[PDB]
C-alpha cells in the first residue's frame, strides 16, 4: 500500500523520456518541489564549490518570510556579514558588482524590504546553471529524481487508492466526501458526481468546465479556494481530489448563528477578497458567489468553492447570464452586454449584506422581483459609515463608479476605510482568529425525492476521455510533507544492500537504452518473462547469466501499441510472420521504447539497404 | 579542346589493352588441361559446429597455426574459436555493432576488425590477465571498411567503401599509403604470399593489382558483369580469383593480364560471397546466397562437390594454410568446419 | 571535368598498356604445373587418413 521507488536502472529510459521534453534544463527542475530538495541535497552535501551557494540561497529564502522590520534589520547584517562581506575578505565573491552596492547602500540607509537580496537571487540561479547543474546530471542525486518523477508520470487513481468516510457536502449533481490517500495518507475531500445524473439534468457542461477552472487555480497554493490535487472518474462517477473543508458552508452556519456583525463579517470579508485576487490574477471570473459557496475549515478559515459557473476571460469576455439570483451583476442579467471581473465585487456585496441583515439586498420569494429591483438601494442606519462607503462602492450599478473595477482590482477594495485595520499578510497568513469555529460534526452543513431510469451509452462516455489530470505541483508537495524523506532513507538502504551484495553490460559500447521489460512466452500460461533488454542500433538483446537470445532491427516490420488483459502493451511484427509482445511496468517506459524501437528499426533498415554487404539480394 | 583529346587518348589505350591481351590467347586453359584426369565428386562431412553469434556471421579468417580462427557477427562480437575442441578463446564485445570484417594476425597475438564504423580496430591479446582491448583505433577513411589483413605485427592494409584502399602504420596508426583508382565501394582484398602485392575487388566490376611498397595500381582486370564481392589468391601467386553478384567466378592471371576460366552453371543463378582455393590450389571453394558451398575444379571448371550445411547465405569461408580443413560461415549464427 | 584527373587516367592506362605479357598456352601451363606438383600435398584432394587428421578421431 506504500510508495515503491523502481531501481536506479529507471534512468536510461527516464533521462531519455525527459530530454525529448526539455524537462533537464536547470530552471525546469529547481522549480520542481522533489527537484530543488534533491538539488540542494547534491549542493549540500556532495560538493563543496556550490554549498555556500546554496546556503546564501536558503537564507535569503527565509529573511524573505520574516515578519517585522525588527527582524530584517538583524538578519540582513549577518546576511551580509557573513555571504557577503567574509566571501569578499577572501576574494572568492562571485557576484557582480551591481549586487554588492544595492545590498550594501540599503544597509548603510537601513531600509530592509523583504525583496533586499532578490539581485542576488538572479546571480546565485546564474552560478547553479551549465555548470553545477551538469555535474549535478552526473550524480546519484538526478538518478533518485528521475526514480521520483517515473513515480509521478505513472499515477492511475481509482477508489481503491482512498480511504473514505463519511459525508461532508450534498449537492444536486453528487455528494462530497472525506477521504485519505493512502498512499501518503494526506487527508482530502472527494467530490463524486453522478453522470447519469448528469445527462438528466443537462449538466454535462458544467462538470466539464468545473474541471478546466480547478486546472487554472491549483497551482500557487492558495489558502482562500479549494483547489484540486488530482481528478479521475469510474464508469459512472466523476471525482475530484479537493482541499479538505469539514465545516459546513455559510449559508448553513448564517441560520445557526444569525446574521454576523460588522467585525465578524470583516473576517470572511478580507478572506474572500484574497481568494477573488487569485482568480483575477489568472483570468477567471466566478460570478457564483453566494454565502453557500463559502466553506469552513475545522478552525474557522474560509475557501471559495465550485467553480462549476466560473469561466475564462482571458480571451473572450462573457455575457450570459448566469449565477444565484440576488447576486448577479447588473451588467450580468443583461444578456448580449459584456462584463469582466467586475461581477464578482457586485456579488461580494450582495453576500457581504446578506451576512449582516440576514437576506439578501434585493427582498419576496419571486425571482422577476429580485432581477428588477436590482436591475436598476437603501442602507439601514446600523451601518458605520465606513461600511456603507463600502457596500455604497461595491454595489454601485455602473461599472465605471463600482469599486474595484477601476484599474487596480482588488487592491482598490483593501484600500477601503473599512479595512483600515488589517494588516493584508496577517490575512494571508490567516493568523485572525475566525469569528465561528465549527462545531465536531453536524449533518447536511451544505445542502440545498426522485429518481432515474436512464443509462450511459458510449458516446457519452467519450467527453471523459481527457478527464484524469494529476497537479504536479501539488502531488510533489504533497510526498514531501509526508514520506519523501523517510522513502529516501528506505530506498538508499536497499540500494545499498544491493551494491554490497553484487560490471555492467552497457558501457563502452554502442548502447542506446538499457532496462527492464516483460516479453511474453506462452500466453495460454500467462506466462511473462522479466528480463533486463539493452536495445542496439541493430538488435535488441536482453538476459537474465549473459544476453543469450536477441531481435535484430531488420527483422522488425512495424511496432504497434495494443491491449492485452486491460493493460497496455508494444506488439511488434517480424518478417517471418511472427508476433512478439512487450510489456513495461510504467507509462514513460512504453511510451519511451515505443518511440526509440521505431526510431532504431526505420533507421537501421535505411542503413542496410545501401550496404551491400549486409543488405537483401534477390 | 585538351579534355576532349584527354578522353580520345585514354579510349585508344583502353583499345591498345585489349588488342595486346587478344594477342596472347593462343590457347585456353579448358585446352590445356583437357588431358588430366578429373578429380571427382569431392564429398566432405561436417567435423566441428562452432554454435554461438547471436546473430547473423559476416567474415572470419584462420590463424597461421591452422587451428585457431576470428569471426566478426552482427552481435557485435568477435569470437577466436579453438576450432580443435570448440572452445571459445576469446570474446571480444566491440565498441560498435556494425562490424563486416575480421582478420587473424599471422604472429596471432592481434585481431583486427571494423565496418560501418569506418575505423579499423586492433584489438591485442597479450597483454597481462586476460582484458582484452583495442591498442589502436585507425582513422582515416571516410567510408566503411569492408575488409583488412595483416602484413606483420606493424602494418595492415585496408579496403573501405570510399574507393580506395590503404596502408597503415599500427604503431602510430598513420595512413601510410592511399591505393586510389577504383570508382566503387572497394569490398575484399587478397594479399600476395610474398606479402608486395595484392589484389582488390570493387562494386565498379573490376579487380585491380596493387604495389604495395610502390603505391600504384599495376593492371586493371575487367569482365564481370556485377559487384566484385570477393577475391583470393592462387597459392603461386601469379593468378588470383573472384567471387561477384553475377553468380560466376573466374579465373585471372597476372603474366597474360586476362581471365582465363569462368566458373558457372545455369541452375546456379545467386551471387557469390567468399572465394579460396585449397593448399595446391586445384580447388576453388566459393559461397553462395543460396545457403550452399561449392567446390570447383579450378583447372577444368567442372563442380567437383557442394556443402551442403546451414540454413541462410554463406557468408565467409576458408582454408587452413595446412589445407587439413575448411571453415565456413553463414548468416544463421553457425560457423561450421569441412573435412 | 577535371583536367588534371584526365591526366593521371591517361597516365595510368599507359601503366597498364606498357606492360610485357606472357602467352595464354604459357600462363596456363605453368597453373596446371603447380597443382602436379603439389596434389600430394593438399589434404583435400587425397585423403589423409584419420590418424593424420586433426578433425576425426
Ligand atoms: O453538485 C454540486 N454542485 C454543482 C456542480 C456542478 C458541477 N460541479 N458542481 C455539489 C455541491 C455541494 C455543496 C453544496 C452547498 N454549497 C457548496 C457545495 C460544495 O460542497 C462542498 C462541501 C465540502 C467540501 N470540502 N471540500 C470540498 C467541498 C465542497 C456538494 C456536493 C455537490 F455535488
Ligand atoms: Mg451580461
Amino acid at each position: 500500500k506504500k510508495i515503491l521507488l523502481p531501481e536506479p536502472s529507471i534512468r536510461s529510459v527516464m533521462q531519455k523520456y525527459l530530454e525529448d521534453r526539455g524537462e533537464v534544463t536547470f530552471e525546469k527542475i529547481f522549480s520542481q518541489k522533489l527537484g530543488y530538495l534533491l538539488f540542494r541535497d547534491f549542493c549540500l552535501n556532495h560538493l563543496e564549490e556550490a554549498r555556500p551557494l546554496v546556503e546564501f540561497y536558503e537564507e535569503i529564502k527565509k529573511y524573505e518570510k520574516l515578519e517585522t522590520e525588527e527582524e530584517r534589520v538583524a538578519r540582513s547584517r549577518e546576511i551580509f556579514d557573513s555571504y557577503i562581506m567574509k566571501e569578499l575578505l577572501a576574494c572568492s565573491h562571485p557576484f557582480s558588482k551591481s549586487a554588492t552596492e544595492h545590498v550594501q547602500g540599503h544597509l548603510g540607509k537601513k531600509q530592509v524590504p523583504p525583496d533586499l537580496f532578490q539581485p542576488y537571487i538572479e546571480e546565485i540561479c546564474q552560478n547553479l546553471r551549465g555548470d553545477v547543474f551538469q555535474k549535478f546530471i552526473e550524480s546519484d542525486k538526478f538518478t533518485r529524481f528521475c526514480q521520483w518523477k517515473n513515480v509521478e508520470l505513472n499515477i492511475h487513481l481509482t477508489m481503491n487508492d482512498f480511504s473514505v468516510h463519511r459525508i461532508i457536502g450534498r449537492g444536486g449533481f453528487g455528494e462530497v466526501y472525506g477521504c485519505r490517500k493512502a498512499d501518503t495518507g494526506k487527508m482530502y475531500a472527494m467530490k463524486c458526481l453522478d453522470k447519469k445524473r448528469i445527462k438528466m439534468k443537462q449538466g454535462e457542461t458544467l462538470a466539464l468546465n468545473e474541471r478546466i477552472m480547478l486546472s487554472l487555480v491549483s497551482t500557487g497554493d492558495c489558502p482562500f479556494i479549494v483547489c484540486m490535487s488530482y481528478a479521475f472518474h469510474t464508469p459512472d462517477k466523476l471525482s475530484f481530489i479537493l482541499d479538505l473543508m469539514n465545516g459546513g458552508d455559510l449559508h448553513y452556519h448564517l441560520s445557526q448563528h444569525g446574521v454576523f456583525s460588522e467585525a465578524d463579517m470583516r473576517f470572511y470579508a478580507a478572506e474572500i477578497i484574497l481568494g477573488l485576487e487569485h482568480m483575477h490574477n489568472r483570468f477567471v471570473v466566478y460570478r457564483d458567489l453566494k454565502p453557500a459557496n463559502i466553506l469552513l475549515d475545522e478552525h474557522g478559515h474560509v475557501r471559495i468553492s465550485d467553480l462549476g459557473l466560473a469561466c475564462d476571460f482571458s480571451k473572450k469576455k462573457p455575457h450570459a447570464s448566469v449565477g444565484t439570483h440576488g447576486y448577479m451583476a447588473p451588467e450580468v442579467l443583461q444578456k448580449g452586454v459584456a462584463y469582466d471581473s467586475s461581477a464578482d465585487w457586485f456579488s461580494l456585496g450582495c453576500m457581504l449584506f446578506k451576512l449582516l441583515r440576514g437576506h439578501s439586498p434585493f427582498r419576496t420569494k419571486d425571482k422577476h422581483e429580485i432581477d428588477r429591483m436590482t436591475l436598476t438601494v437603501e442602507l439601514p442606519d446600523s451601518f458605520s459609515p465606513e461600511l456603507r462607503s463600502l457596500l455604497e462602492g461595491l454595489l454601485q450599478r455602473d461599472v465605471n463608479r463600482r469599486l474595484g473595477c477601476l484599474g487596480r482590482g482588488a487592491q482598490e477594495v483593501k484600500e477601503s476605510p473599512f479595512f483600515r485595520s488589517l494588516d493584508w499578510q496577517m490575512v494571508f497568513l490567516q493568523k485572525y482568529p475566525p469569528p465561528l469555529i465549527p462545531p465536531r460534526g453536524e449533518v447536511n452543513a451544505a445542502d440545498a425525492e426522485d429518481t432515474k431510469g436512464i443509462k450511459l451509452l458510449d458516446s457519452d462516455q467519450e467527453l471523459y476521455r481527457n478527464f484524469p489530470l494529476t497537479i504536479s505541483e501539488r502531488w510533489q508537495q504533497e510526498v514531501a510533507e509526508t514520506v519523501f524523506d523517510t522513502i529516501n532513507a528506505e530506498t538508499d538502504r536497499l540500494e545499498a544492500r544491493k551494491k554490497a551484495k553484487n560490471e555492467d553490460y552497457a558501457l563502452g559500447k554502442d548502447c542506446i537504452m538499457h532496462g527492464y521489460m516483460s516479453k511474453m512466452g506462452n500466453p495460454f500460461l500467462t506466462q511473462w518473462q522479466r528480463r533486463y533488454f539493452y536495445l542496439f542500433p541493430n538488435r535488441l538483446e536482453w538476459r537474465g547469466e549473459a544476453p543469450q537470445s536477441l531481435l535484430t532491427m531488420e527483422e522488425i516490420q512495424s511496432v504497434e501499441e495494443t491491449q492485452i488483459k486491460e493493460r497496455k502493451c508494444l506488439l511488434l511484427k517480424i518478417r517471418g510472420g511472427k508476433q512478439f509482445i512487450l510489456q513495461c511496468d510504467s507509462d514513460p517506459e512504453l511510451v519511451q521504447w515505443k518511440k526509440e524501437l521505431r526510431d532504431a528499426y526505420r533507421e537501421a533498415q535505411q542503413l542496410v539497404q545501401r550496404v551491400p554487404k549486409m543488405k537483401n539480394k534477390p | 579542346s585538351e579534355l576532349d583529346q584527354l578522353r580520345q587518348e585514354a579510349e585508344q589505350l583502353k583499345n591498345q589493352i585489349r588488342d595486346a591481351r587478344k594477342a596472347c590467347a593462343d590457347a585456353t586453359l579448358s585446352q590445356i588441361t583437357n588431358n588430366i584426369d578429373p578429380v571427382g565428386r569431392i564429398q566432405m562431412r561436417t567435423r566441428r559446429t562452432l554454435r554461438g553469434h547471436l546473430a547473423k556471421i559476416y567474415a572470419m579468417h584462420w590463424g597461421t597455426d591452422s587451428r585457431l580462427l576470428v569471426s566478426a557477427s552482427q552481435d557485435g562480437k568477435l569470437i577466436i574459436w579453438d576450432s580443435y575442441t570448440t572452445n571459445k578463446v576469446h570474446a571480444i564485445p566491440l565498441r560498435s555493432s556494425w562490424v563486416m570484417t575480421c582478420a587473424y594476425a599471422p604472429s596471432g597475438n592481434y585481431v583486427a576488425c571494423g565496418g560501418l564504423d569506418n575505423i579499423c580496430s586492433i584489438y591485442n591479446l597479450k597483454t597481462r590477465e586476460g582484458n582484452v582491448r583495442v591498442s589502436r583505433e585507425l582513422a582515416g577513411h571516410t567510408g566503411y571498411l569492408s575488409c583488412c589483413r595483416f602484413l606483420d605485427d606493424n602494418q595492415i592494409v585496408t579496403s573501405s567503401g570510399d574507393t580506395t584502399c590503404a596502408l597503415w602504420d599500427i604503431e602510430t596508426g598513420q595512413q601510410t599509403t592511399t591505393f586510389t583508382g577504383h570508382t566503387g565501394d572497394v569490398m575484399s582484398l587478397s594479399l600476395a604470399p610474398d606479402t608486395r602485392l595484392f589484389v582488390s575487388g570493387a562494386c565498379d566490376a573490376s579487380a585491380k593489382l596493387w604495389d604495395v611498397r610502390e603505391g600504384m595500381c599495376r593492371q586493371t582486370f575487367t569482365g564481370h558483369e556485377s559487384d566484385i564481392n570477393a577475391i583470393c589468391f592462387f597459392p603461386n601467386g601469379n593468378a588470383f580469383a573472384t567471387g561477384s553478384d553475377d553468380a560466376t567466378c573466374r579465373l585471372f592471371d597476372l603474366r597474360a593480364d586476362q581471365e582465363l576460366m569462368t566458373y558457372s552453371h545455369d541452375n546456379i543463378i545467386c551471387g557469390i560471397t567468399s572465394v579460396s582455393f585449397s593448399k595446391s590450389g586445384r580447388l576453388l571453394l566459393a559461397g553462395y546466397d543460396d545457403f550452399n558451398c561449392n567446390v570447383w575444379d579450378a583447372l577444368k571448371a567442372d563442380r567437383a562437390g557442394v556443402l551442403a550445411g546451414h540454413d541462410n547465405r554463406v557468408s565467409c569461408l576458408g582454408v587452413t594454410d595446412d589445407g587439413m580443413a575448411v571453415a565456413t560461415g553463414s548468416w544463421d549464427s553457425f560457423l561450421k568446419i569441412w573435412n | 571535368a577535371s583536367i588534371a584527373q584526365a591526366r593521371k587516367l591517361v597516365e595510368q592506362l599507359k601503366m597498364e598498356a606498357n606492360i610485357d605479357r606472357i602467352k595464354v598456352s604459357k600462363a596456363a601451363a605453368d597453373l596446371m604445373a603447380y597443382c602436379e606438383a603439389h596434389a600430394k600435398e593438399d589434404p583435400l584432394l587425397t585423403p589423409v587418413p584419420a590418424s593424420e587428421n586433426p578433425f576425426r578421431e
